[PDB]
């Protein structure tokens, strides 16, 4: 049991390292996809950007 | 075929918002005019009131 436990300790250490790095790579993958989507979206912004002063849609009178 | 229904519900909501603003404005203005008239009526009645 002691021999098995020594081997298992080594294996579990390596596995913990691999698991952490794998989860972080998955995180990075998702964030890079989000960045690609944002890069495509920024092309649809009109020239000069948005008029952040006014409402985009004016949906009623102001009398 | 689905975008049509979506756009329809969308434009319906927009029309609802516009109509709500217009109707609320009209109602508000009517109420304020009525209140002003009541105030002037009170003013003349206080000019006519009598006693001490």
């Amino acid at each position: 049991q002691g021999i098995k436990t020594v081997y298992a300790s080594c294996r579990y250490r390596k596995l913990n390292e691999r698991e952490i790095i794998s989860d972080r790579y998955t995180w990075l993958h998702e964030r890079m996809l989000e960045d690609e989507v944002e890069r495509v979206l920024l092309e649809q912004v009109p020239a000069g950007g948005f008029d952040k002063t006014r409402p985009g849609l004016l949906l009623g009178p102001s009398t | 075929n689905a975008f049509s229904s979506f756009d329809a519900c969308r434009t319906g909501l927009l029309k609802q918002q516009s109509a709500a603003v217009e109707n609320s404005l009209v109602r508000q203005n009517m109420a304020d005019v009525r209140a002003k008239a009541l105030f002037e009526r009170r003013a003349v009645l206080l000019d006519l009131v009598e006693g001490k």
